[PDB]
RNA sequence: GAGAACAGAAAUCUCCAGUAGAACAAAAGGAAAAGCCCCCUUGAUUUUGAUUUUCAGUGUGAAUACAAACCAUGAAAGU
RNA sequence: GGUUGCGGCCAUAUCUACCAGAAAGCACCGUUUCCCGUCCGAUCAACUGUAGUUAAGCUGGUAGAGCCUGACGAGUAGUGUAGGGGCAUACGCGAAACUCAGGUGCUGCAAUCU
């Protein structure tokens, strides 16, 4: 156990004779200062002194008659996020608090002795955390009750290995893609495959995409997109599972696909070519872009989290009708969405060679940005839920951030001594889960872009790990064949 | 040899919160001529550097098209 | 090479530093990352040389975990 | 009144010392295992006395509990071979009683040489209901003066069923 | 509600032992026993120099580490802590130093001659005609093996051997009680 | 065998000394006011109290000697005989003991006035926990006596000498003040001893930085009346202030790396 | 006679099998040397038809409780079969943990600090320690509520003897009523004068195996819903209570009687 | 003490108590254990912050001093 | 005021022989599918609150042994302190036994009681 050098005499003096005090009650300093909205909003000139930041948030209150908080920075060289204010006019700016806080997950739990095979996948439901279910190399996926932390019902039907499983966006039926051909459809409470399992097709499915609750309309059932080693990607209809058309373009296998709030099926394959894929445009492509030099790894973009909540907010109450539901989704879609006024759902492809690309499908073919700070290929990129920030996952050891519209290189974490696989975004964009091949887990401040906590515990290969809508628990699994739990 | 509970036991094993200073260290570490160094601690200077020297080298354009295609 | 603790044969060789293959050396295997029960990240592990180096040019050895 | 002071039989005890170690301790051991059908148990010699050659854990003994419904049987049966009747003395202040008699074979037990010759001992306690506050762990308390039972009750008791008697007058 | 504290004589403060010191001058008109406000004063003078010292202990540095409950032996993150400084207060010993140690005739031989000390390699000897180490001491040893073997082919000369290893034993003790008196 | 071990190596020096044990001795004049303020002070003590079996008849003002002997069986370095007699009333004794020999011997006597801690309001106390203290007063510095008297209540209270502190830990503060000041050669005011239990009112005055502290009295509330007095000599207080010793350019920069000056 | 002089009783609750102090020893005789963390002991006890389950700090003034709860309690949520059964003492704990949760603030003087989780440490009482004991499960009722007690699965119910595993299927029956449940069935399929005098509520309000864990899964929820912890009505105030009592209670007789009664001897 | 086939003054079997003549090695003012019973079990483990000594003065090659991990054990505090 | 969980000094709290205890609560009890340990489902582990209770536990009251407290001894015994002289006075700390009188438990938080 190495030690860090120890003290000398002169530290040892120093931390013995006081020091200046944070009292602060008196001789409050007055400088110019203006505000301006963080993402559009330029305006509120005022000279105040060094007074409580408290005060300084509730002045912008009645500025715009809101009655809500909103976190402020400023100078946005100096990079600064009566303490702020003594490091010298000073250019503050606001943007909404999203004061449901998700509160750090910390402490550790026992494990799960359940199906004995490596993890592969696992999501959290959407209309509730108690529930989750997590796929492994058993070609049976089980659910858990993450209140009691105990298995539920045993998904059995499959005959190979369960590669991708995922609550769909409403809650109403579970897709698990098994490896050799097929995804089968388990509604919660069903205990059994739902009807015949989807099938005809080549190769193995490489991810799903559900229809996103926001674009479904009533009473129809949301439609399940899949992709494959093949390069196609087949639209199937939950209730008929029968495909009305399918795909291949592609002429390489399909990495991923996500189902874009416009409409578009924003997927990339190993043939370098990213395809923008639409159901309105009854299966054809609007437009394609090629611009990695190696292949498309992932795919992701800002408003991809807002689809798979399905309308159920971190309070987790269940709506009563489609309709209401729906205008829910819609509302919560367009807020997400409109976030620099108009519907921009920004997007950022994933490229093995130590690179990333920022792209807007909704407009010109080229490039706003190329992201490319990495040294090994970026397993996994996720949006943040809050749009503005932009994580990346690699094999380098580190966990890269960056700017959400900007592109700007952000800061580097360096925790994780080993490959970075896939990372999961809280609920309230403030911290970030992620897992490595080394068996550990360790959750990022985005605040201040410092380690929070490390969570070991796990034996082997962590593969991936999901954080709960709400917030109040995170799940994990890797190939050490035991589910573990982590919460606050 | 003799079999014991000796190699095969852990015995370099790192502190995790140490890693962080010594990063921060290594960021912060300043020397002139005047000051000379006796004995260079024996510290996972791997880890340590490597540091935001963000460049990403040219792609490994040869995986996805070998020589002979 | 991070040191060698335990050679055999009259040790006296150890406290030479000599290879003398069948030695048991400790290494910097920070490269590798691999982190014990507790979250205490391992970087350095004791191995015993496999070759002969008198004999080759390189050195090979076999991480005892 | 007696709403509630029933006597009632806590458990048989059966033993059956013997001279010496070895092989009769064998025999003990079946016996208890045919008799009672509960597992042999060691019973060591707390000292070395050297007058009858038993020395330090000679394993001299086998104590075994006879506790069930099973006692109701052995007792019954014990007492028939021995005309019904027990010593006025016997009995501890306590009340609990024991009897003993050679050959326990005659009690239907077969005749096998197997056994051989071996006689048995017998103790019985008796108690009140409420004698779990003394066995318990938390709240262990005391017991009531008139609750422990007396030498006579324990008589009486024992004359009423078995039809059994003093054997002294 | 007011926190502001402030005195005519600088406060003297000592944050290795939790500890101040305040040389203001003492009311003796108020502080008489017989006097009711004395108690209140007194609560005053206390509440105004526990507020200095906690804003004075306050500006000390604070640990955060990012590891987790694990061993017993392990802190939590989640627990911020304050870093005290070195004590200050020169508080009197209990007992005195244990510098003095054993001048065994051994250490002045040492020091003569050129014989390193022992590294203590382990109890892991070799035997022969066993298949297996048979360490020195520890475990049935060597030391028993000449009086457990059943051929001693050279009067029971298996006790003697014996009887010369306790004999052994007694001379270390005797060196040790001649030692003892250094 | 190895239990009277272990206790033998607690008993011999250690180059660094835990928590001074206290052993508490209830004397021939033992009175309920003696035994329920013994109690009081035991609970301030605690877990590193013990009390002797039953009352006692030494003297250590005309008797070192039973002082001595108890400390060494017991391995206690602190000392403390409540003893009352007819002109000192309501009379304690506090002895220090240097290896095993007396130290210093101080008679501290609690007036009439005082107030148990049942008599104030009930509150949360943890027993263990580091105490802070507070001394008012420029004769607790100035002055020899009331400098011993300072210095056994820290070795009594101080606890461990631990470097690193929660911040919850700060339950409660001992109040150190004298009964005004007094002027050169007049008679020492006598001692006195308060215990407030710490209130976190917010910080609305002063921000978020500091809470307005706010204190509840507990008690025991003592006034520490001065008597006999004994001191050690110059030998026996330098012998207690030694040091286990534990480089001119030369300095451990950060990383551990050994770097120096060329000048 | 010098026996009852030449020696002391044993401690006032020592005495009685009330609590062990040796526990108590360990309990409070932390070094500590390391922090001044506070500590906040648990309590559970398991009486005849009852459960109880409290967190109580050590302090000297009497251990004065920050929250406390019953199993009588339990009928609040609709829960009154079982009333001591492993699934009762689960739901015990449970109830407990989300009320201290949720009176204490964390969600619905560390100033300048972060939301700082809570901890609690178990009690031995005096139940001998077997896996699957019913304290086990209170323990585990508790941690699932809300609380970080550090504990191993090695007494949970379900766990293999042979091999360092366990069985959550086995747990998650036991804590739904499994063996009850079970239990229910192989004695309606058995005789019935055991399922006629035991049960008996249970055949009353007709409740099976499957409406049994459907109760317990509504009573977690309502726990989870409303801890709000509301008191009887409490009627029959203090001072009639107290009136009342003093019939029957026999108190000291005067010392004047005692005096002239042994004059008249 | 009442007693318990051989068995009695020392073999066995049950009710009360040694303020604890058990062993708490023990010398001493003196425990739901420190005495007995069932499970595990290394330890002469690792780096190096005060002391020495070479023989390629060798970042310690090492015991002593101590630091912080590792382990046993338990449900945990804990040692 | 009763009972229960945690408790504060740990005999005013205990021991000996008797009597009372409704409501509410401990305790007693009835049972062994399973986790679980013993030869014995008696302790222990689990289920029921139903069958069976104040017979026991526990809390109280009566008359015996001790315990604890205040004052009487009492500034009394002892002790070195200074020279009339080869012990008394002068002069600080300061007992115990004995005598007189008193009682044989109180105490906070939470839950539940007529």
């Amino acid at each position: 156990s190495t030690l860090i050098p120890p003290p000398s005499k002169k530290q040892k003096k120093e931390a013995q004779l006081p020091r200046e005090v944070a009292i602060i009650p008196k001789d409050l300093p007055n400088v110019s200062i203006k505000f301006q909205a963080l993402d559009t909003g330029d305006n509120a000139l005022r000279v105040p002194g060094a007074i409580s930041e408290k005060q300084l948030e509730e002045l912008l209150n009645q500025l715009n008659g809101t009655s809500v908080p909103y976190t402020f920075s400023c100078t946005i060289k100096a990079s600064d996020p009566y303490s702020s204010l003594i490091k010298p006019q000073i250019t503050l700016l606001y943007t909404p608090r999203a004061v449901f806080k998700v509160k750090p997950v910390t402490r550790s739990s026992s494990a799960i002795a359940g199906h004995g095979s490596t993890i592969l996948c696992s999501a959290f439901a959407p209309h509730t955390s108690s529930r989750m279910v997590t796929g492994a190399g058993d070609n049976t996926a089980r659910i858990w009750d993450c209140d009691t932390q105990t298995p539920m019902h045993t998904l059995k039907g499959h005959y190979n290995w369960v590669l991708c499983v995922s609550w769909s966006p409403d809650g109403e039926v579970i897709a698990t893609g098994s490896m050799d051909n097929t995804i089968r459809l388990w509604d919660p409470k069903s205990g059994q495959c739902l009807g015949d399992a989807l099938r005809g097709h080549s190769k193995w499915i490489t991810s799903l995409s559900w229809e996103p609750i926001h674009l479904v309309k009533p009473g129809s059932k949301p439609r399940l997109a899949s992709s494959s080693k093949d390069g196609t990607i087949k639209i199937w209809d939950t209730v008929s599972r029968v495909c009305q058309y399918t795909m291949s373009g592609h002429t390489n296998s399909v990495s991923c696909v996500k189902w874009g709030g416009q409409g578009l099926l924003y997927s990339g394959s190993h043939d370098r070519t990213v395809r923008v894929w639409d159901i309105n445009s009854q299966g054809r492509c609007i437009n394609i872009l090629k611009s990695h030099a190696h292949w498309v790894n992932h795919l992701s973009l800002s408003t991809d989290y807002a689809l798979r909540i399905g309308a159920f907010d971190h309070t987790g109450k269940k709506p009563s009708t489609p309709e209401e539901a729906q205008k829910k989704a819609l509302e919560n879609y367009e807020k997400i969405c409109k976030k620099n006024g108009n519907s921009e759902e920004m997007m950022v492809t994933a490229s093995d060679d130590y690179t990333m690309f920022l792209w807007n499908p909704l407009k010109s073919t080229k490039p706003i940005a190329r992201m490319t700070g990495h040294q090994k290929l970026v397993n996994h990129v996720a949006f943040s839920p809050d749009g503005r920030y932009i994580v990346s996952a690699s094999f380098d050891n580190s966990i890269k951030l960056w700017d959400g519209r900007d592109g700007k290189f952000i800061s580097t974490f360096r925790g994780h001594v080993a490959s970075v696989y896939q990372v999961a975004w809280s609920s309230d964009c403030r911290l970030l889960v992620s897992c490595s091949k080394d068996t550990t887990l360790k959750v990022w401040d985005v605040r201040t872009r410092k380690l929070s906590v490390d969570l070991p515990g796990h034996k082997d290969e962590v593969y991936t790990v999901d954080w709960s809508v709400d917030g109040k628990r995170v799940c994990s699994g890797g190939k050490d064949k035991m589910v573990r739990l982590w919460t606050h | 040899v003799q079999p014991d509970r000796r190699w095969f036991g852990n015995t370099r094993v790192i502190s995790q919160d140490a890693l962080q200073h010594f990063r921060s260290a290594l960021g912060e570490t300043q020397k002139d001529t005047y000051q000379v160094l006796l004995r260079r601690n024996k510290l996972p200077m791997s880890l340590l550097e490597e540091k935001d020297a963000d460049e990403s080298p040219k792609a490994r354009i040869l995986d996805t098209e070998s020589y002979a295609d | 090479i991070l040191a060698v603790k335990k050679n055999p044969q009259s040790p006296m060789y150890t406290q030479l530093g000599v290879l003398t293959k069948g030695t048991i050396i400790e290494v910097n295997v920070s490269e590798l990352g691999m982190v014990t029960a507790g979250g205490k990240v391992v970087w350095g592990k004791y191995a015993q040389v496999t070759n002969e180096p008198d004999r080759d040019g390189c050195v090979n050895a076999v991480l005892l975990v | 009144q007696n709403p509630m002071r029933d006597l009632k039989i806590e458990k048989l005890v059966l033993n059956i010392s013997v001279g010496e170690s070895g092989d009769r301790l064998t025999r003990a051991s079946k016996v208890l295992e045919q008799l009672s059908g509960q597992t042999p148990v060691q019973s060591k010699a707390r000292y070395t006395v050297r007058t009858f050659g038993i020395r330090r854990n000679e394993k001299i003994a086998v104590h075994v509990t006879v506790r069930g419904p099973k006692a109701e049987e052995i007792l019954e049966r014990g007492l028939k071979v021995k005309e019904y009747q027990l010593r006025d003395r016997n009995f501890s202040a306590t009340g609990n009683f024991g009897f003993g008699i050679d050959e326990h074979i005659d009690l239907g037990i077969k005749y096998d040489p197997s056994i051989g010759i071996f006689g048995m001992d017998f103790y019985v306690v008796m108690n009140r209901p409420g004698a779990r506050v003394t066995r318990r762990k938390r709240c262990k308390g005391t017991v009531g003066n008139s609750h422990k039972t007396t030498k006579e009750d324990t008589v009486s008791w024992f004359k009423q069923k078995y039809d059994a008697d003093v054997l002294d007058k | 509600l007011p926190v502001t504290v402030e005195k005519p004589i600088p406060v003297v403060y000592d944050l290795g032992n939790l500890a101040a010191f305040d040389s203001n001058v003492l009311d003796k008109n108020d502080l008489d026993s017989s006097n009711a406000r004395r108690e209140e004063k007194i609560k005053s003078l206390t509440r105004d120099n526990v507020q200095l010292l906690i804003n004075q202990l306050l500006s000390l540095p604070m640990k955060t580490t990012t590891e987790s409950v694990g061993g017993t032996g392990g802190q939590s993150s989640v627990m911020t802590l304050l870093q005290l400084p070195d004590p200050t207060t020169d508080l009197p010993r209990e007992k005195p130093l244990p510098k003095a140690k054993a001048m065994t005739k051994w250490e002045k031989f040492a020091a003569k001659k050129g014989i390193k000390p022992k590294e203590r390699a382990g109890k892991m000897i070799y035997d022969e005609a066993s298949g297996e180490w048979v360490p020195k001491w520890g475990y049935k040893g060597a030391n028993k093996k000449l009086d457990d073997q059943w051929l001693v082919e050279v009067i029971d000369p298996r006790t003697l051997n014996r009887a010369e290893r306790k004999r052994l034993v007694k001379k270390n003790e005797k060196q040790q009680r001649r030692n003892m008196k250094n | 065998n190895a239990r009277a071990k272990r206790a033998l190596v607690k008993r011999e020096a250690k180059l660094v000394e835990n928590v001074k044990q206290a052993l508490f001795i209830p004397g021939q004049s033992c009175n309920k006011n003696l035994h329920d303020i013994m109690v009081d002070l035991s609970a301030l003590k605690k877990p590193d109290m013990k009390r002797f079996n039953r009352k006692n008849d030494i003297h250590p003002f005309e008797d070192m000697s039973p002082l001595e002997f108890f400390s060494e069986k017991n391995d206690c370095s602190l000392m403390v005989l409540m003893t009352s007699s007819k002109k000192r009333k309501n009379n304690m004794t506090f002895i220090r003991t240097f290896g095993y020999k007396i130290y210093d011997m101080i008679e501290l006597m609690v007036a009439d006035n005082f107030k148990l801690l049942s008599d104030f309001k009930k509150l949360t106390f943890t027993v263990g926990l580091k105490p802070m203290f507070t001394f008012q007063g420029a004769a607790f510095d100035t002055h020899p006596v009331y400098k011993q008297i300072k210095s056994l209540f820290l070795d009594f209270f101080r606890g461990e000498s631990t470097d690193l502190q929660d911040v919850a830990g700060l339950q409660h503060v001992i109040s150190m003040t004298i009964q005004g000041d007094f002027q050169d050669g007049e008679p020492l005011p006598n001692v006195l001893f308060r215990v407030y239990k710490l209130k976190s009112y917010k910080s609305d005055q002063g921000g978020k930085r500091l809470p307005r502290i706010e204190l509840v009295e507990i008690g025991p509330r003592l006034d520490f009346k001065i008597g006999r007095i004994h001191t050690p000599s110059p030998d026996m207080v330098t012998e207690a202030h030694k040091k286990p010793k534990q480089k001119k350019n030369v300095e451990l920069d950060i990383m551990g790396d050994k770097l120096g000056r060329i000048h | 006679s010098a026996y009852s002089s030449r020696f002391q009783t044993p401690f006032r609750r020592r005495r009685e099998g009330k609590t062990d102090y040796y526990q108590r020893k360990r309990l409070v005789t932390q070094h500590k040397a390391k922090y001044n963390t506070p500590k906040y002991r648990l309590v559970v006890r398991f009486t005849n038809k009852d459960i109880i389950c409290q967190i109580i700090s050590s302090t000297i003034t009497g251990d004065v409780v920050l929250a406390a709860a019953y199993s009588h309690e339990l009928p609040r949520y609709g829960i009154t079969h079982g009333l001591t059964n492993w699934a009762a003492a689960y739901a015990t704990g449970l109830l407990i943990a989300r009320r201290t949760l949720q009176k204490l603030g964390l969600d619905e003087e560390a100033v300048e600090d972060g939301p700082r989780p809570f901890k609690v440490f178990l009690d031995i009482g005096l139940q001998r320690t077997t896996t699957g004991a019913r304290v086990f499960g209170a323990l585990k009722g508790a941690s699932d509520g809300g609380l970080y007690v550090p504990h191993s699965e090695n007494r949970f119910p379900g766990w293999d003897f042979e091999t360092e595993e366990i069985d959550p299927e086995l747990l998650r029956s036991y804590i739904f009523g499994g063996h009850v449940s079970q239990y229910m069935e192989e004695l309606a399929d058995d005789d019935e004068e055991r399922f006629s005098e035991l049960f008996k509520g249970y055949l009353a309000d007709d409740i099976d195996a499957d409406s049994l864990e459907d109760i317990y899964t509504s009573a977690h929820e309502a726990i989870r819903a409303d801890p709000a912890f509301k008191p009887t009505e409490k009627k029959f105030t203090k001072e009639q209570y107290a009136a009342e009592s003093k019939k029957y209670r026999q108190t000291k007789l005067s010392k004047e009687e005692r005096a002239a009664r042994v004059a008249a001897k």
